[PDB]
RNA sequence: UCCGUGAUAGUUUAAUGGUCAGAAUGGGCGCUUGUCGCGUGCCAGAUCGGGGUUCAAUUCCCCGUCGCGGAGCCA
RNA sequence: AAAAGACUUCA
RNA sequence: GCGCGACCCCAGGUCAGGCGGGACUACCGCUGAGUUUAAGCAUAUAAAUAAGCGGAGGAGAAGAAACUUACAAGGAUUCCC
RNA sequence: UGAAACACGGACCAAGGAGUCUGACAUGCGUGCGAGUCGACGGGUUCUGAAACCUGGGAUGCGCAAGGAAGCUGACGAGCGGGAGGCCCUCACGGGCCGCACCGCUGGCCGACCCUGAUCUUCUGUGAAGGGUUCGAGUUGGAGCACGCCUGUCGGGACCCG
RNA sequence: GUUCGUCUGACUUGGGUAUAGGGGCGAAAGACUAAUCGAACCAUCUAGUAGCUGGUUCCCUCCGAAGUUUCCCUCAGGAUAGCUGGAGCCCAUUACGAGUUCUAUCAGGUAAAGCCAAUGAUUAGAGGCAUUGGGGACGCAACGUCCUCGACCUAUUCUCAAACUUUAAAUAGGUAGGAUGGCGCGGCUGCUUCGGUGAGCCGUGCCAUGGAAUCGGGUGCUCCAAGUGGGCCAUUUUUGGUAAGCAGAACUGGCGAUGCGGGAUGAACCGGAAGCCGGGUUACGGUGCCCAACUGCGCGCUAACCUAGAACCCACAAAGGGU
RNA sequence: CAACUAGCCCCGAAAAUGGAUGGCGCUGAAGCGCGCGACCCACACCCGGCCAUCUGGGCGAGUGCCAUGCCCCGAUGAGUA
RNA sequence: UGAUUUCUGCCCAGUGCUCUGAAUGUCAAAGUGAAGAAAUUCAACCAAGCGCGGGUAAACGGCGGGAGUAACUAUGACUCUCUUAAGGUAGCCAAAUGCCUCGUCAUCUAAUUAGUGACGCGCAUGAAUGAAUGGAUUAACGAGAUUCCCACUGUCCCUGUC
RNA sequence: CCGGGCGGAAGACAUUGUCAGGUGGGGAGUUUGGCUGGGGCGGCCAAUCUGUUAAAAGAUAACGCAGGUGUCCUAAGAUGAGCUCAACGAGAACAGAAAUCUCGUGUGGAACAAAAGGGUAAAAGCUCGUUUGAUUCUGAUUUCCAGUACGAAUACGAACCGUGAAAGCGUGGCCUAUCGAUCCUUUAGACUUCGGAGUUUGAAGCUAGAGGUGUCAGAAAAGUUACCACAGGGAUUACUGGCUUGUGGCAGCCAAGCGUUCAUAGCGACGUUGCUUUUUGAUCCUUCGAUGUCGGCUCUUCCUAUCAUUGCGAAGCAGAAUUCACCAAGUGUUGGAUUGUUCACCCACCAAUAGGGAACGUGAGCUGGGUUUAGACCGUCGUGAGACAGGUUAGUUUUACCCU
């Protein structure tokens, strides 16, 4: 039989482990308390901080006021247009302009957001990685449901009640244009969680890896594994629906 | 094998008959279940789900040569006895005739 | 070479369960056609040589010739 | 409408 | 509200006192192998053993039958034959 | 198979150093007692781990044969041939008589198995009686048991070492 | 040591810190993880197992093997039988027994022979013979004729056979040659006889050296156990193979379990099995000297410059040539 | 004169560390074949002495006692496991 | 799988994989109903799985053979016929891949089984098993493999001396 | 202002627990014959049969010879009666070489399922008739042989049947091959037991059959290892040496031919006799608790079947090239190109560029390029791991001071 692969050893571990100390702070968003017909939480923009984290920013809102419970500070997502000086507004009566959050019934239709919420309160889950962004597809006078088409190209039934923050996330176009260097490359994934180099499954051992051994270089068996495998035999592009390079869409749900 | 008639004569071991009378060849095979057999020692002993001596399916005990396989049922007490060792492979019977040779057309 | 595997009409290769063998194409013959061709009707086997078994062998064995593949170490 | 292809030299 | 008693639930470097660890020969529980044997090896054997862990005493466990029996019935428990 | 071996080990020497011990077994041999035998779990007792004494036994045997239920229930009781030795006769050679050990063989009896099934009888029991190419570690005129030693045998680390 | 790769980055390196054994870590070599890595080290289970290698400890006596049969995941080993010893058990020249011969009588298909005996192979002719194998010539034709070539047929002829044999040896092999026998007498049976007819088995009587030869410094019998379970060699017989100091059988003797003497020398060949000695006498093999012993006698042969010759096995050797 | 028969010698017959009737050497042999005597000669054979073992005897009637002793026999004895 | 440039063809039969697919088949327990005094027995239902259908090769991989046919000749553009899941396309090739093989040849050297470029029916090449990189004397980078030239030198002729 | 349901989502769904089916090299444990001229590849000589080998009783082997066996049959069994065949000749509309019909001759030359070999004639064949013993019981006996099991066979008994006039014969096939433990199940026997007593289901027994192990006296089993490990082995390979000399090399005999003629200057068919180990196998004798592979580099000795040179004999030797034979190892027998290759093959010299051996001379003398480890690439084969008598590259050469 063999020795255990290498996906086994995520587990828990330092060495498997990030920094994620080192990681700037908290993405979250602030629990509105009610109201917010234009600013009765009031942020300001005071700097734009990178996160290392992800490797695209966040914009620093900075909450202030005080009482003693008044919940207050920190990062929210930052998005294309904001500038240092401009005020934030949080919640549910608050002004359409770009950087501001709202529930999502109250922003129109056909119109792009970036983060969503996945139930209220988790503070975004939909769209938050670079130059990507959902666009809420319908509403209609609908208490229970809006529905947005996410940058999956899927159609979500989610709450009403959700906050969406207007605009695109920004830093976009990251991915695109090519590193140009392995190492480059070394410097992104170092300071996320990802071990570097990636070793071939035929370069590996028989003992450690199914698809190794062999005199020549080959993979010896078909790639493609059963998704109802169980770990340690699921291998391979796990339940591929098809292989070899042309003419699929994006998730394409129909209603 | 052969056709070999359904219909023969042979002696009555039982004691109120005792000797030979009409006969119909018929096979009669059951098999088991009660609990009381081999399977009360399988579900002991098999001790996780074991098979262990319920195997013996490599090396063929499957072969296509057999013996008789015939008890021939009597119509005049119906109590019957076996018959000893001969030779078949599969055995023909189909309510007989003859198997009559001699071919003309 | 050892262990396998075939051969059947001019050519290319189907088939049988023991009494019995085909197709396609080529060719040979008319017809189509100004004239050939496409098309259209007609036609034609040592089932390798070889013995045996068997009522009866192209068919089921055995041998051999030829033509093939695939194996043959520590080399 | 699709079944319609060839066709020696001096000429 | 304050609810005498109290009800229910918290807090004392709280009043008088108590627990851990050891020993672990022997003992009482728990939990648990394989070599080996089968001239191979899995069922089985080793063994309800070794290892692992906890807890007492000078002994400990057991203990006055929801027993054994099928008899003019034996009669808590232990150990030996 | 063959070691001087161009097989393998061994510079030399001292001292260690390997078929043992046991439980349960077979044979042999010895000892006791003997249709019994075996004290020692135990108790009595003591000069004190002893020795002495003693109990009912229990174990094994004295009858078996079946898978089991069980078995008229195993007591009628045996011949023949070679037989040491003795006896008798004969001077002896031999002859006759009795014949052991032991061996071979032919029967009867018992159980299991199969037939046979009287008189009787709580109604299917009964088992006189006559048999059988079946079968038994039986009876047909038992021998064990205890102790010990060698050697064999098995479990044990088990000749020693890996 | 020299020579040399890199030397501002995927750089170098310390300390602190994380990850531990079917686990880690790996820019991946099964590499490395404290001189330790295709699963670390340590203690324990464990005094683990191993048909296999090594070693296995005082003496003398007497007897004394076997590598074979059968079964086996068995062919490096067990069970099994045999051989071997012990303990005996029973008689004792009575008795019967025998790797033996004779006699008398069976069985046998090898050597060989045979083929004009059957079967199978196989050579050569010769001579016949056709209502239908083929040609030609003579013919109108023929129940015509002649040549020709084939088949067949007949008497010959030639040579062979493990899987051919009528035939058919030798050496081998079996049985019998008596008291464990014969005969007389007279009993029983469900057998057998249509019948006491017969068969078998019982009691009783008669007949000895007497049933060819020879031997039994005795034999017969029972229990139990060790070792062996890889054999090897020579003469002879023999299968495969060009052969082999080869592989595999048949018979026997050896070696193994064998020195001594001989073959210069040699585990197996030759001679002979070996207590301890003196004296004698031999075997094998020798007698010129080595080397104990006739340079003895007798009668031949041999002259070898392209290898004089000189003791079975055995240390090689041939066709063919010589005025 | 020719063809043969078969003796020895010659040829055929050429290998490497130098070399082997074992050696020296041997020519009316010490060669080769053969005969005849004499002779030499194994732990063998014989005779005698002697050992143990085995076999058959024998001698205890006590009061010299090994009586499993002592004494007479004859044959036999290699010896691994 | 391995920078770029460029191009990545054919085949889901097989082994895998997939699915709003299968339509109720096969099909477990619990559960359900019937019989039997019951133990129990039988039936139907029975998911997932299986069977069935579709999709899938930058998943693994695979990617034919016989003949005939050009007016010297040979060869086969041409065409047949069988057969398969599909019949190797683009390319590269006696190549670190070619047994035969030191293949035939233009090659450098007197002489080259080594190197190059063709041909290549290629024993047994080939398209992310990744192929090629715009005639070429086809540049870059390498303690790489290979070959040839020039400088240089005791590597050698032929050795010597310190 | 009032409401102790923090506030949302989700909601008897998920979850969790326990059984149940599936899946599961991911991980576990384990296994992956023997005979065998090493062992693998291959084959079955693995359980069996026929004739032969097998050397005339018997026993009797080899991966000895030529083959065969996991079947076939309600008759191809059993029994009786009838009949006689293979073949050939001579005849007979059609009909020839073979149709069907007839007679003679006809020892078996046929047929009896099959492999082969026996045997057999008023049959065991062939045909007809009647049939079902191819039956029930349980021993003995013969083979294999431990004088065992098992199978199969023999002949009886005790039953009951069958056939035929009956006497008789019949326990499968004319004889020699054609088959299978305990467990467990299944079937039959109405018997026993289920143990405090009964009754009834169910169950368990005993006796005789069936379902079967072909490694066939009867484990429950797939690969790889050049990443390998360990116990042993020269019982055993690859390597040296030794025996052998088919295969290889060298040398003869005979002489039909060739050579203008003319067998033999020089050659020499068809054959045939030697020698050598300068080819390679065969073998397993010796060594695997250890004899360092191949080539080259270097250096020696020897061998002659002598290429040259010395000195000679032949000639289809006129001269001369050249060819043959003799004594002879005294003395020479070469450099390069390429390949690890010795060998090979060229270039070029030359009097000549002979051939062989010495542990396939030559590693404590070297080199380490080949072969032949661990890294690795490619192709092929393989599901894979891996393998490759296919290619390709990089990869540790220890110790003499002892004795001769």
């Amino acid at each position: 039989m063999g020795r255990v692969i290498r996906a086994q050893r995520k587990g828990a571990g330092s060495v498997f482990k990030s920094h994620t100390h080192h990681r700037k702070g908290p993405a979250r968003f602030r629990s509105l308390d009610f109201g917010e017909r234009n600013g009765y939480l009031k942020g300001v923009v005071t700097d734009i901080i990178h996160d290392p984290g992800r490797g695209a920013p966040l914009a620093k809102v900075t909450f202030r006021h005080p009482f003693r419970y008044k919940h207050q500070k920190e990062l929210f997502v930052a998005a294309e247009g904001m500038y240092t000086g401009q005020f934030v507004y949080c919640g549910r009566r608050a002004t359409l302009s770009i950087g501001n959050v709202l529930p999502i019934r109250s922003v129109p239709e056909g119109a792009v957001v970036c983060n969503v919420e996945h139930h209220v309160g988790d503070r975004g889950v939909f769209a938050r990685a670079s130059g990507d962004y959902a666009i809420v597809i319908s509403h209609n006078p609908d208490n229970g449901t809006s529905r947005i088409k996410l940058p999956s190209g899927a159609k979500k039934i989610v709450p009403s009640s959700c906050r969406a923050m207007i605009g695109q996330v920004a830093g976009g176009g990251r991915t695109e244009k090519p590193m140009l260097k392995a190492g480059n490359a070394y410097h992104k994934y170092r300071v996320k969680r990802n071990c570097w180099p990636k070793v071939r499954g035929v370069a590996m051992n028989p003992v450690e890896h199914p698809h190794g051994g062999g005199n020549h270089q080959h993979i010896g068996h078909a790639s493609t594994v059963r998704r109802d495998a169980p770990p340690g035999q699921k291998v391979g592009l796990i339940a591929a629906r098809r292989t070899g390079r042309l003419r699929g869409q994006a998730a394409a749900t129909a209603a | 094998m052969v056709n070999v008639p359904k219909t023969k004569k042979t002696y009555c071991k039982n004691k109120e008959c005792r000797k030979h009378t009409l006969h119909k060849v018929t096979q009669y095979k059951k098999g088991k279940d009660s609990l009381s057999a081999q399977g009360k020692r399988r579900y002991d002993r098999k001790q996780s789900g074991y098979g262990g001596q319920t195997k013996p399916v490599f090396h063929k005990k499957a072969k296509t040569t057999k013996k008789i396989v015939l008890k021939l049922q009597c119509q005049s007490c119906k109590h019957y006895s076996q018959h000893p060792i001969k030779r078949c492979k599969h055995f023909e019977i189909g309510g007989d005739k003859k198997g009559k040779g001699t071919s003309l057309f």
